[PDB]
């Protein structure tokens, strides 16, 4: 594949053990490496040649590479472990170096909190410019990972959508917004509009219908 | 390999 | 072993992105590949390519025809050239030292350099009110908003009622920044009282004050 598959979110209390997966058996064919990234610093190598730790990386970090799923394993989870983890490996099939999708590891400092979602219709000021932006605000989620999907008249949207990166609220939960940009005509020609937010495998769906 | 990139030998 | 990236922070679509990396405290003489990774804002890592001192060069296939990764050991430098840039090429660019063969590990990394790909000159934002639509007019709380669209460069400040605000971070939407802000107030105080978002953009010396009106 052009991007390896990793879960977007893994989370556990301080002291717990966690596993981060990286997904034919083309992984077993190459040495898997793992990189930790904290916001505003470069990725740091944390595991090389499937299993090995560079200098300064303690023993509670380990990796396996069996056929289908290469793992990053962290025992005795610490707050300082909280980061984005990316697996990486050669794809001789694509003959490129491929990274995984990345996993946010959250060390839980409060109860899991479901996102609060608000869907705004476009302003008539914007419509005067032949443009329509629907704004989906997403507040008070923890851990700070969401996937956003949109639907128009029951059909998934494939283009015209952008979603911000999460940012920390003063209560240490996370906030994000998603924008769906249509032509004014497209806005006037469809009936219902849906913003779908997935958090820890649960979905919160706010919708509106232009007509009532 | 010394100066090639690829899969495991 | 410190890698440092250098070059322009702003590049114009259709022109060439040229970045340089200086290597300190390690000879480039040795059995390592020198390379470039990029990362778009809250997207993943993307391998661009790498080079060894023998002149062998590997590239992302889909970018291979726009990509030139060269190294001069004598200058302790490694270059990146990316032609015909588009708004898609906005990224943090990182220089990496790579162990090759079957291994393919990256250590160390440079701090990185932010590259913005836009044609925009200084541009004030358009500010659009977010009032609730046809929906739930029986709630105790009501949430209003400002959509702050099409500005360059960063940043803007959003003040509500001249000081429950949520201030969402900016996105690069084809060459321009868009952000939003919301305020949650008690339902009984709107639309009865005025709610106004004030949007300052210092680069363009512009302030926009939008009253939020209800929808008919
Ligand atoms: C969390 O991981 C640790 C270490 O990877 C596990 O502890 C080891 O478990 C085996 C068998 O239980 C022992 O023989 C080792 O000596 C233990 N080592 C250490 C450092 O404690 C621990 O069991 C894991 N936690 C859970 C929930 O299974």
């Amino acid at each position: 594949q052009s991007v390896w598959t990793q879960p977007p979110s893994v989370s556990a209390a301080p002291g717990q053990n966690v596993t981060i997966s990286c997904s034919d058996s083309i992984l077993r064919s190459a040495f898997v490496s793992w990189y930790q990234q904290v916001p505003g610093s470069a990725p740091k190598l944390v595991i090389f040649d499937d299993r090995q730790r560079p200098s300064g990386i303690p023993a509670r970090f380990s990796g396996s590479n069996s056929g289908t799923t290469a793992t990053l394993d962290i025992a005795g989870l610490q707050r300082g472990d909280e980061a984005d983890y990316y697996c990486a490996a050669w794809n001789g099939r694509l003959s490129a170096f491929v990274f995984g999708s990345g996993t946010k590891l959250t060390v839980l400092g409060q109860p899991k909190s479901s996102p609060s979602v608000t869907l705004f219709p476009p302003s008539s000021e914007e419509l005067e410019t032949n443009k329509a932006t629907l704004v989906c605000t997403i507040t008070d989620f923890y851990p700070g990972v969401v996937t956003v999907d949109w639907k128009v008249d029951g059909t998934p949207v494939t283009q015209g959508m952008e979603t911000t990166q999460p940012s920390k609220q003063s209560n240490n939960k996370y906030m994000a917004s998603s924008y769906l940009t249509l032509t004014a005509r497209a806005w006037e020609r469809h009936s219902s509009y849906s913003c779908q937010v997935t958090h820890e495998g649960h979905t919160v769906e706010k919708s509106l219908s232009r007509a009532d | 390999e010394p100066g090639e990139r690829g899969l495991k030998g | 072993v410190q890698l440092e990236e250098s070059g322009p922070g702003l590049v114009r679509p259709s022109e060439t992105l040229s970045l340089s990396c200086t290597v300190s405290g390690f000879p480039m003489n040795e059995s390592y590949f020198w390379g470039w990774i990029r990362q778009s804002p809250g997207k993943g890592l993307e391998w661009l390519g790498s080079v060894i001192h023998t002149g062998t060069t590997y590239y992302r296939p889909s970018l291979e025809s726009r990509l030139t990764i060269a190294m001069d050991p004598s200058k302790n430098q490694v270059s990146l050239s990316l032609t015909s840039v588009t708004v898609a090429d906005s990224a943090m660019y990182y220089c990496v030292r790579i162990r090759g063969g079957s291994s393919n590990w990256l250590d160390p990394w440079g701090p990185g350099i932010v590259v913005t790909a836009s044609s925009a000159k200084t541009t004030p934002p358009s500010v659009y009110p977010l009032a609730p639509g046809c929906g739930d007019t029986t709630g105790s709380s009501v949430t209003l908003g400002c959509l702050v669209k099409g500005y360059f460069p960063e940043s803007v400040t959003v003040t509500w009622n001249s000081g429950s605000v949520h201030t969402f971070p900016a996105l690069l939407q084809s060459g321009l920044y868009t952000m939003s802000s919301s305020v949650t107030v008690p339902s009984s105080t709107w639309p009865s009282q005025t709610v106004t978002c004030s949007v300052a953009h210092p680069a363009s010396s512009t302030t926009v004050d939008k009253k939020i009106e209800p929808r008919p």
